[PDB]
């Protein structure tokens, strides 16, 4: 009933990040306060068009800023780095608990080296605004043609005619 | 001594969730393009393996609507190898 | 390398079982002024080995009014029950990483008495139905304070993962926080197991037998090695739940020489009841359970939904 | 049964019919047949007599395969359409699964054979709880979904109910036998009305509910079981005999008592639906269960029948027990006909 | 088919208790390995 | 795969020690060594006629006790709501209404056992 | 509606036929009883699972506790046909024929 | 409902379960939430009638989505008819579907 | 071959189901639910039902033991039947195996099967869908909900079961 | 109070179990209502943050909701630090 309109090839061969899983978990906090905005922009984009089809731009731009902050970190600080996210990488759960002094050599190093702060607790999990200027999908689901109301129920009451009108009863 | 340890365990798990949040973007932005990428290949290989047949015009919606419907995991993979499937779907729940 | 981790865990626990027979009788002799095994070999140490020999030699025999596929099934249930069941203990990594461990160990446990009566019926034999009949019900209602201890316990976990109790008692154990559900919990896997101020399974004083009526070498040894490994476990279950240890996770050696402590300190404590007590008659080991364990359990249960609410110490989910 | 738990016990009952009529998700309909199966299974053996025991176990095991086979057509119902809702259902099968699954609870067709022994079995007190409040749970299911049901079947359910409750009741002699094929006879004759007017069967399910309840309290009162211990009740008692002459000729729908309104009312209502034959069916067969109740009224106290000597001091007693609305059910039972037009409040 | 009774109640039928008995001996350790140890019990209680 | 590796090596283990304690004994058996066990003297007859027990008033409750410990079973994640009010008055309900039904179970003869 | 489908529903009817065709055992009935149980249990997890009815998962529990509940039921109401009757073939509790 | 006391008495008893789309714990959407709520709000005060008639593609496309009924069959025939041409050996899949 | 163990599973799902619906004795009734309960609580866990899975298989197992625990207390027959012995069970049992063996040869030769409602044959895993949980498990997070959103259901539920009790007794008790 | 107190100590002697479990039971019910960090707790399982802070347009006039995740309005939840 219809085509599906898939994308070319092409616009899905942006650069693809490449960093392991432990990598990007070491930059977390960092990474997404300095790379908010395409971010943010990216999924409103995902939320509001409800179409990745429609939203793929949006995601080159997250892959792109993804590149800089890591071309960043290797320019300033690749050695630290590298021994913070290796020492994530040995724990089989990824827990920050246990690399706190490697942390600590993350941190001070980006925050004197790059200017980067890391963000306090629940601050990474607020609500953010964007100001994107696509325009609002105006029926992100394609809803077809809403079904006219039925009939409204209105007008008076009056007695009804010659009562109950059932058989051999006048009243 | 519960009490105090458990609070610092959600102090923990805010920070892992956190660091979660940060990460989602990138992994929903390469996987949409890697489905977009799977059923691309899938369209191309079904009009090459249907072009003789009676009627199969290449890649009709089967709903009615011209949203788009998160796909089936068996369209994605479903011409793809064994491994591929077995990984894709009983790969999480068997993983112990 | 998975055959060679589940050959890694097999060999080593009917090994731990095997040997435990051993400890038992020459632990059993120290409490009772006796010495216990001595002779086969130094110190003993050749006595079970040539129990378990004789054992796989002397004839078996299926009873005459058996019912063969019935009779030779329950071994296979018992051991196999067994030995599944240390799967998902967390020994520094645990083999097996179930989401849900604690669930599974619960359902599988309540299994193992399928064997006992499942033998005890297919037996056919007076003393046999007797002895599966009382084991059933014992173990069913010493079943619900089970589940109700191992849930008013974990709710302080978070979850029902076997992993998160090295975390959940990494500064404190667990046991300075739960003492009492520690007391019924350790009399009921002394109940569950049939270890004896309720082995009144075996019954040998009234009922001669009953964890194994006329079975033979062979299944006799399956249903004694498949309740001797419970008791091992009974009591590591025991120990990952309450008595946590320091784990290093670039050294698990010494977790798992802590955990190893533990369940050889309690098994201890198993084989030391087994000498100071008579037999719990049936009405009473029932009572106890229906009447003054269950009471209390449920009390300490509604505690401990409580308790992190009031102090606010809600466990981590994840 | 103490006291107390017997009040509970009931509450639960009507705390189980109750859910049915109030809830709208299909998983709570089926919550509240449970309920009511579960409480009343102690309800019937409530005097522990040996014939109770299978009389609440044939209720048991036919009712717990209606509240399967319920469970099972809501859950096509689901997996065909996702909903839990009472609207209609968009499987033919889960409906053509259903209308069984309910009529067992409701004892219309083949699905009838445990209706009389278990009226039979039990003590009257129960069986007057039986007949009359176990039937507005399972009919207010029906009238709900009353748009998704094929009317060849619920047709054939209902004609076959009034052809063999009619058929049946001519060979019965104990007056609990004669009640439940009369109730399944008045079980057609509402359920047939189901598919074109659903006000209707509730018309009929209140008279319904009248005409059993005024007649099973007039037995209570008259501690009869069968139909030579009803006949000397007219040494004793005339006027309870007197009177259940009218609700007998009431049950068996000779107008002008009450006991017209439904087979008239629904005649009217289906005739302007084209269907013809049917209503003039169980017109006739509708005369079975008036002989069998003309014979109860022969029996009873239109013939004075031979009496016992050990009546003597019987007459010196009268009833301690205090059946209430006996006189004012007796009055709905029998003469409402010039409120007909009252249907309209239910509508 | 005969008449229903009249008090709605069935005479009881044939005795349905068979009393498990058996030797507790004297092969038992606990019964002095002397005593053949014979009971009648109510199912379970002598 | 991880998980049916182990139960399948469990139960050819087990069935292997079966298997080679049936064949590697050999047998010299007649019709009195297969004779069922009665401490000694001849069976009455018995070990299948109907054995009533006593406990099967608080044998079925356990079934209806297990339910309820179903029911409380997913208290740990319920713990992780936004309207522990509500959970804490719904969890406690459970467990009252489960030692009610224990407290009246217990006070009509309940948990005694027939004689 | 893959084949897993097919099976259940299969499988429910053989538990309709099984229940319907009482042989000669009130226990061996009730067994078919709780067998209906399994199916409906089990389809219905597959269905909320699959459709990922989150709020419905709870719908598969509420089954079970009504489960049991009537289970209960029946081995009660066998308990007192075989104690007074002495066995549970559902034929000797005929008295009700008349 | 036969007597609707959940709308006079102005509270929830049922009312959060019986659809797929309404408040899921922590916003977990259905897998057919979209499908469903533009069923649901196609036929809404209709009548179940009109809705029969009119919200009926909404409603195949909510359970075709439910089911996959017609989308399986596709991907039935073709797996059917590749099989066959694989056999045959008109043509082979290309290296992407190996590895 | 590990293609799809859903139907395998199931298989022994309906010939463990064909089991104790053929009337065997009532002790071995128990071994054939026993068998197609643990498997039917494999299928639940292989679809992703974790907790479903296991929860099926410990209240089943509870449930099915207090039920053949009560068959040897007073439902015995003195001698008991088997899965062979009396012809009837026997033709039963084989009806079972030879008609489930049919529908699933009539399933996996066509896959277009059209009995009652349609069934195709192409593979259960197909109708898996795509998608993280985050980090929560779905089916975990759905059954938690019962005391926040389900408090209608856990007083209707806890109402009956404690009347449950009360019938248990009240039946039971007599005299 | 006597006859309280004559009860409690009675009671105290023959069923010890009971007088405790109805004592913990009791405990567990009136507590948590009276202790003031319940209102905690629900603060802390609404601050985890298990989905994603979904941004929302930004079409001005939006004063209290921050633009970038370091900004200082929007809710702070330093108190759990604290605690
Ligand atoms: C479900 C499938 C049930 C299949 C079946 O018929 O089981 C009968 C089987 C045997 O019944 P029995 O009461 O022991 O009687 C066996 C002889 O008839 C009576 O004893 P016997 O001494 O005659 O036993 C030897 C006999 C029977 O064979 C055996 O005893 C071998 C093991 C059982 C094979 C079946 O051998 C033969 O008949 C010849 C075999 C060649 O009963 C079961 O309960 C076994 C079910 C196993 C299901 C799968 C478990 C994993
Ligand atoms: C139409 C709408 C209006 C419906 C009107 C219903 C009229 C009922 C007339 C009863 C008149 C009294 C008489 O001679 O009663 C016989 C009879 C009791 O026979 P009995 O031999 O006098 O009883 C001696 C006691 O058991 C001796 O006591 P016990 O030591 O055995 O302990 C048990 C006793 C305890 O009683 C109390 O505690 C009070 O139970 C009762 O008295 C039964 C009622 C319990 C309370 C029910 C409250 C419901 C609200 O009444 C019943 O069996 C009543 C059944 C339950 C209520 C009616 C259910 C049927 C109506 C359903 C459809 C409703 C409309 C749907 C549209
Ligand atoms: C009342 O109270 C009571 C108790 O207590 C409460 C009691 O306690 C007791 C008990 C009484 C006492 C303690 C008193 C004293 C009595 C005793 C000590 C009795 C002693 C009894 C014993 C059984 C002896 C136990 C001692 C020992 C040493 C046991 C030693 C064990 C062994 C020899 C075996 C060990 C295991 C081995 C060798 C496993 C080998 C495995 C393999 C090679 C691998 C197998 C698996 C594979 C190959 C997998 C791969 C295969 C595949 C995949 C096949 C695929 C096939 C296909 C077809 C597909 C009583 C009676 C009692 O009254
Ligand atoms: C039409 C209604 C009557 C249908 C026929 C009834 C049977 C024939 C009449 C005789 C019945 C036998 C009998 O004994 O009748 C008299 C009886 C009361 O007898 P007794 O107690 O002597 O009266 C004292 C009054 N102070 O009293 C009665 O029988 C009263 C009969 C009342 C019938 C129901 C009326 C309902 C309202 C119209």
């Amino acid at each position: 009933p219809g085509i599906v309109e898939l994308p070319t090839l092409e616009d899905l061969k942006v650069q693809e990040v490449k960093v392991s899983s432990s990598v990007l978990k070491a930059a977390a906090h960092h990474y997404g306060a300095q790379c908010d905005k395409p971010n943010k922009e990216f999924m409103l984009c995902r939320w509001e068009e409800k179409d990745p089809r429609r939203c793929l731009e949006e995601g080159k731009l997250v892959n792109q800023c993804a590149l800089d902050f890591f071309r960043q970190i290797k320019r300033h600080c690749a050695e630290p780095f590298t021994e913070y996210w290796t020492c994530i990488d040995y724990s089989g759960l990824q827990l920050f608990r246990h690399c706190r002094k490697q942390q600590a050599k993350f941190d001070e190093c980006v925050l004197d080296k790059l200017g980067w702060v890391r963000p306090d607790l629940g601050e990474l999990s607020k609500v953010t605004k964007v100001k994107t200027d696509r325009p609002l999908p105006e029926n992100p689901y394609h809803s077809r043609a809403r079904p006219e109301p039925n009939p409204e129920a209105e007008g008076d009451l009056k007695p009804a005619k010659h009562g109950s009108r059932l058989f051999f009863w006048t009243m | 001594s519960m009490m105090k340890w458990n609070r610092e365990r959600r102090r923990l798990q805010i920070e892992d969730f956190e660091a979660r949040i940060a990460l989602m973007p990138l992994f929903q932005a390469e996987k949409d393009r890697r489905v977009l990428q799977m059923l691309r290949e899938n369209l191309e290989e079904e009009a090459i393996i249907m072009k003789d047949v009676p009627d199969w015009k290449v890649g009709e919606s089967v709903f009615h609507t011209t949203r788009w419907v998160t796909p089936m995991m068996g369209e994605l993979y479903g011409l793809r190898t064994n491994e591929e499937i077995l990984s894709a779907t009983y790969g999480f729940i068997w993983y112990t | 390398m998975f055959m060679i981790n589940i050959l890694s865990l097999i060999i080593p626990i009917l090994l731990a079982v095997a040997f435990l027979t051993l400890v038992e009788r020459k632990v059993l002799g120290y409490m009772q002024l006796r010495k216990g095994p001595n002779v086969v070999g130094p110190y003993g140490l050749l006595q079970p080995i040539a129990d378990a020999l004789k054992l796989v030699t002397k004839e078996p025999l299926r009873p005459g009014t058996s019912s063969i596929s019935m009779f030779i099934i329950a071994p296979i249930l018992g051991l196999s029950l067994a030995l599944t069941m240390w799967v998902p203990l967390p020994m520094p990594y645990p083999l097996i990483n179930m989401n849900l461990g604690v669930l599974f160990m619960l359902a599988m446990s309540s299994l193992a008495v399928y064997s006992i009566l499942w033998s005890g019926w297919a037996s056919n034999s007076k003393y046999a139905l007797i002895g599966a009949l009382r084991a059933v019900a014992q173990t069913i209602s010493y079943e619900v304070t089970l589940a109700i201890i191992l849930l008013s316990v974990l709710l302080m976990n978070g979850s029902y993962t076997l992993s998160t109790l090295i975390t959940t008692q990494e500064h404190i154990w667990m046991i300075f926080t739960s003492w009492p559900l520690a007391m019924m919990w350790f009399i009921s896997t002394l109940a569950e197991t049939n270890r004896a101020p309720f082995d009144l399974t075996e019954g040998e004083s009234e009922l001669v037998s009953g964890f194994n009526v006329e079975y033979a070498a062979g299944p006799f040894a399956m249903f004694f090695m498949a309740e001797y490994a419970n008791i091992i476990m009974m009591n590591a279950f025991t120990a990952i739940l309450f008595l946590g240890a320091s784990h290093d996770p670039h050294t698990p050696e010494l977790y798992t020489i802590n955990f190893v402590l533990k369940t050889l300190a309690l098994t201890i404590t198993f084989l030391w009841i087994r000498a100071s007590y008579p037999r719990f008659r049936y009405d009473q080991l029932m009572h106890l359970l229906w009447k003054s364990f269950l009471p209390l359990t449920l009390a300490l249960c509604m505690w401990h939904i409580s308790l992190p609410i009031m102090t606010a110490s809600i466990p981590p989910q994840s | 049964m103490n006291p107390i738990i017997y009040t509970t016990l009931i509450m639960t009952v009507m705390s189980g019919t109750m859910l049915v009529m109030i809830s709208s998700h299909w998983l709570l309909i089926w919550i509240g047949f449970e309920m009511n199966l579960l409480a009343m299974i102690p309800v019937l053996m409530k005097n522990f007599n040996p014939r109770a025991t299978e009389a609440a176990t044939k209720y048991f095991l036919t009712q717990a395969t209606a509240s399967m086979m319920l469970m099972m057509a809501i859950i096509i119902n689901l997996l065909y359409s996702g909903q839990w809702t009472i609207t209609k259902m968009f499987n033919p099968v889960a409906m053509t699964m259903m209308t069984m699954a309910l009529a067992m609870k409701l004892g219309l067709s083949p699905f009838h054979f445990w209706v009389p022994e278990v009226t039979q079995g039990i003590s009257l007190q129960a069986g007057l709880l039986l007949l009359t409040w176990q039937k507005l749970a399972p009919l207010s299911v029906l009238c709900q979904i009353s748009q998704s049901i094929n009317p060849n079947l619920m047709l054939t359910m209902a004609m076959l109910s009034i052809l063999i409750g009619g058929w049946g009741g001519l060979n019965q002699t104990q007056l609990r036998k004669i009640m439940a094929y009369s109730s399944i006879a008045h079980m057609g004759w509402m359920t047939a009305v189901l598919p074109y007017n659903t006000t209707m069967t509730i018309l009929n399910l209140l008279i319904y509910i009248t005409m059993t309840l005024a007649m099973f309290m007039l037995l209570i009162h008259s501690s009869a079981t069968t139909t030579l211990s009803l006949s000397h009740t007219w040494n004793k008692m005339p006027v309870i005999t007197s009177l259940m002459m009218v609700t007998l000729l009431s049950m068996g729908g000779l107008p002008p008592l009450s006991g017209f309104m439904p087979k008239w009312m629904i005649i009217q209502e289906m005739t302007k639906n084209e269907s013809i034959i049917m209503p003039t069916l169980m017109a006739m067969t509708a005369l079975l269960n008036l002989y069998f109740y003309m014979r109860l009224a022969y029996s009873s106290s239109l013939t004075m029948f031979p009496s016992t000597n050990n009546m003597k001091m019987k007459w010196q007693f009268e009833h301690t027990k205090q059946m209430k609305l006996l006189p004012t059910m007796i009055v709905l039972s029998t003469l409402v006909l010039p409120m007909t037009p009252a249907l309209s409040s239910l509508n | 088919w005969k008449p229903p009774p009249w008090n709605d109640v069935d005479p009881p039928k044939d005795t349905l208790v068979s009393n498990l008995t058996l030797n507790f001996g004297p092969q038992h350790p606990a019964a002095h390995g002397v005593l053949r140890l014979v009971m009648e019990l109510s199912g379970e209680m002598v | 795969m991880n998980i049916m590796l182990t139960l399948l090596t469990n139960v050819t283990l087990a069935s292997l020690l079966v298997l080679i304690a049936f064949w590697l004994p050999q047998l010299n058996a007649y019709s009195e060594k297969t004779s069922p066990y009665e401490c000694g003297f001849d069976p009455m007859g018995s070990a299948r006629l109907p054995f009533s027990m006593k406990f099967f008033l608080v044998a079925i409750t356990f079934l209806l006790f297990d339910l309820e410990i179903a029911l409380l079973l997913p208290l740990p994640w319920a713990s992780q709501t936004n309207n522990l009010k509500t959970m804490l008055t719904m969890a406690l309900f459970l467990l009252i209404l489960l030692a009610a039904s224990l407290a009246y179970e217990w006070t009509q003869k309940g948990l005694e056992w027939a004689e | 509606m893959p084949l897993v489908y097919m099976n259940i529903i299969m499988a429910f009817a053989i538990a309709l036929a099984g229940l319907l065709m009482y042989r000669s055992h009130l226990m061996s009935s009730l067994l078919c009883l709780e067998g209906m149980m399994l199916s409906l249990f089990i389809m219905s997890t597959l269905i909320i699972l699959n459709t990922h009815f989150t709020l419905a998962n709870m719908m598969p529990i509420i089954l079970l506790v009504f489960a049991a509940c009537e289970a209960a039921l029946g081995l009660s109401l066998l308990v007192m046909v075989s104690n007074t009757y002495g066995t549970d073939y559902v034929q000797n509790l005929n008295l009700l024929q008349c | 409902p036969f007597f609707d006391v959940q709308k006079r008495l102005g509270l929830d008893l049922d009312r959060w379960m019986t659809i797929q789309s309404a408040e899921q714990p922590h916003k977990i959407p259905g897998r057919c939430h979209a499908f469903e709520k533009e069923w649901i709000e196609c036929a809404h005060g209709i009548g179940g009638i009109r809705a029969e008639k009119e919200c009926k593609i909404e409603f195949d496309d909510f359970v075709e989505c439910l089911l996959r009924q017609k989308t399986m069959k596709r991907l039935s025939a073709i797996k059917r008819q590749r099989d066959k041409l694989i056999k045959e050996g008109k043509y082979t899949p290309p290296p992407h579907h190996l590895g | 071959m590990t293609m799809y163990i859903a139907f395998i599973l199931s298989t022994i799902f309906v010939i463990g189901f064909v089991g104790f619906s053929s009337k065997p004795s009532p002790i071995y009734g128990g071994l054939g639910l026993i068998v197609s309960g643990g498997v039917g609580c494999g299928i639940v866990l292989n679809f992703g039902g974790s907790f479903l899975g296991l929860m099926v298989f410990l209240i089943y197992l509870g449930g099915m033991l207090v039920v053949f625990g009560y068959t040897t207390a007073m439902a015995t027959e003195m001698y008991p039947e088997v899965w062979v012995s009396n012809k009837t069970v026997f033709g039963a049992f084989v009806s079972g195996l030879m008609m489930e063996f049919c529908m699933v040869y009539y399933a996996l030769k066509e896959e277009e099967v059209e009995i009652i409602f349609k069934f195709n044959g192409l593979g259960d895993w197909v109708i898996y869908d795509t998608g993280d949980s985050g980090f929560f498990s779905e089916e975990a997070m759905g059954i938690a909900a019962l005391y926040s959103y389900g408090t209608w259901l856990v007083i209707v539920t806890g109402w009956s079961l404690l009347i449950g009790v009360v019938v248990i007794m009240e039946i039971t008790r007599g005299n | 109070a006597g006859r309280i107190a004559s009860f409690l100590k009675n009671a105290w002697a023959k069923e010890p179990v009971l007088v405790a479990s109805f004592a913990i039971g009791g405990l567990a019910i009136i507590l948590p209502s009276l202790s003031p960090y319940t209102n905690y707790a629900i603060r802390i399982n609404r601050a985890t943050p298990y989905n994603y802070p979904v941004p929302l347009r930004d079409d001005g006039n939006m004063p209290d909701v921050p633009s970038h995740p370091q900004d200082p309005q929007g809710p702070s939840l330093e108190w759990l630090k604290n605690l």
